[PDB]
């Protein structure tokens, strides 16, 4: 019927003064744009069809052509930035927002989808969507006593579009828009649908990826215990954004970090730090590094949860990027910890896997490790057990690595290494 | 960031 | 000493 028309045939149908002919040709355009192998998006744009699709959005007396044109425009906006810009240039943003209140849920759902693609292109289009007034009618669609009464795909598309309004930086979304969206986000964060939960965590992920004042906005809503719960989910698409949000939060103040500890997030980290997914261990260890950069009582919580042997583990065997985050976690630990905590660190076996990583080509990790070497010796001087520490390194092949680093580029490596050998290896 | 509505 |  309308299967695999030529672009020229679609043009002649849209350019006819027959509404049913225009409807028939618009649907055929939609079918081309929704095909798997290559949608001829650029062919449809070059023929000048976007202004005509946009005009069909306003045909209130002909719902079907509203739907087909909305679907067609949605699929163009899902392409490149240039392609999305073409949809925006045709005036599609106000026309799509006007369709949010359509009595036809499938047309309103399509307008939600289209706005999601437009907002997701970048901060400029995101804020332009916001300026046109999309947030109020979007949130009104979720203003129900129970989210469970909404269609599954409809709620998922609303959640995904909202998360795009929370996404991107330079600039981050407007503060008042974040305040407006955020009570609905929190309600979506407690829904039972896994993908809704995933997109909700991504939205919180985006909102916490900024300065502490953005972070405070989110934590004042009390979402931290829910994020820790989602941190323990089995669905890996939930854990990944949940771990990101938790990691962004522990970049803020020690008080915001403390709320993550108080909510019980540290008990999940034995699993996360042995997680078979490389990125999860990798992200969990970075989060651990920002936790070990906190107060001594928060370092003590790491100790209490048995997490120091787990850091010894990732330092002994992990992906290199993960081992780099483990060194940072150790150096931060050794920088803010007590003598007892730094002593405990060596009793756990941190010295031997720390030496082994003095062989990697990365210049930064050697600086990071050597910083931690110094701090561990620094506590050994308060206990007079320095020489007894020095022999340990000599027996796991260490001094071979340090004294070799005395002849090494970037100087700063050689300075700390020669300084190291000068004081504790006489 | 974006999604095509397929059939 | 928190980073990103």
């Amino acid at each position: 019927g309308t299967v695999n028309w030529s672009v020229e045939d679609i043009v002649k149908g849209i350019n006819s003064n027959n509404l049913e002919s225009q409807l028939q040709a618009t649907q055929a355009a939609r079918k081309l744009l929704s095909r798997e192998k290559q949608p001829p998006i650029d062919n449809i744009i070059r023929a000048g069809l976007i202004p005509k699709f946009v005009s069909f959005l306003g045909k209130t007396d002909c719902s079907p052509i509203q739907f087909e044109s909305a679907w067609a425009l949605t699929n163009i906006a899902s392409g490149t930035s240039e392609q999305t810009k073409a949809v925006v240039d045709g005036g599609a943003i106000p026309a799509f927002i006007s369709l949010l209140a359509s009595p036809h849920a499938h047309i309103s759902e399509q307008a939600v989808w289209a706005l999601g693609n437009i907002a997701g292109d970048g901060s400029a289009f995101r804020d332009l969507v916001i300026k046109h007034g999309a947030i109020d009618p979007l949130l009104a669609l979720l203003a129900v006593p129970d989210l469970s009464t909404l269609a599954c795909g409809y709620l998922r598309n609303l959640t995904w579009t909202l998360s795009n309004l929370c996404r991107n930086k330079n600039p981050a979304p407007p503060l008042d828009a974040v305040e407006q969206i955020l009570p609905t986000l929190v309600r979506l964060l407690h829904h039972n649908d896994p993908e809704v939960l995933a997109d909700s965590c991504w939205a919180i992920s985006y909102l916490t990826d900024g300065p502490n004042e953005r972070i405070e906005m989110v934590v004042k809503k009390g979402v931290v215990p829910q994020l820790v719960k989602l941190l323990g989910a089995t669905e890996l698409p939930i854990v990944t954004p949940a771990l990101r949000a938790i990691g962004n939060i522990v970049t803020g103040t020690d008080e915001q970090t403390q709320k993550v500890i108080d909510a019980g997030a540290l008990a999940v980290f034995p699993s996360l730090l042995t997680n078979p997914k490389t990125n999860i261990q990798k992200e969990a260890t970075w989060t651990m590094s920002n936790i070990t950069a906190g107060r001594q009582d928060q370092i003590q919580q790491v100790v209490n949860h048995g997490l120091v042997p787990f850091l010894v583990g990732v330092l002994s065997k992990a992906d290199f990027k993960t081992q780099k985050e483990a060194a940072w976690a150790i150096t931060n630990y050794t920088s803010g910890g007590t003598v007892e905590q730094i002593v405990y660190l060596v009793h756990c076996g941190i010295i031997e896997p720390l030496m082994n990583l003095l062989s990697a080509k990365d210049t930064k990790i050697i600086q990071v490790i050597l910083d931690a070497i110094s701090n561990i010796f620094q506590a050994a001087e308060k206990l007079g057990e320095t020489e007894k520490l020095s022999i340990m390194i000599e027996e796991c092949g260490g001094l071979d690595k340090i004294e070799a680093l005395q002849r090494h580029e970037n100087e700063s490596v050689y300075k700390a290494s020669l300084n190291l050998i000068e004081k504790y290896f006489s | 960031p974006r999604k095509v509505k397929a059939d």
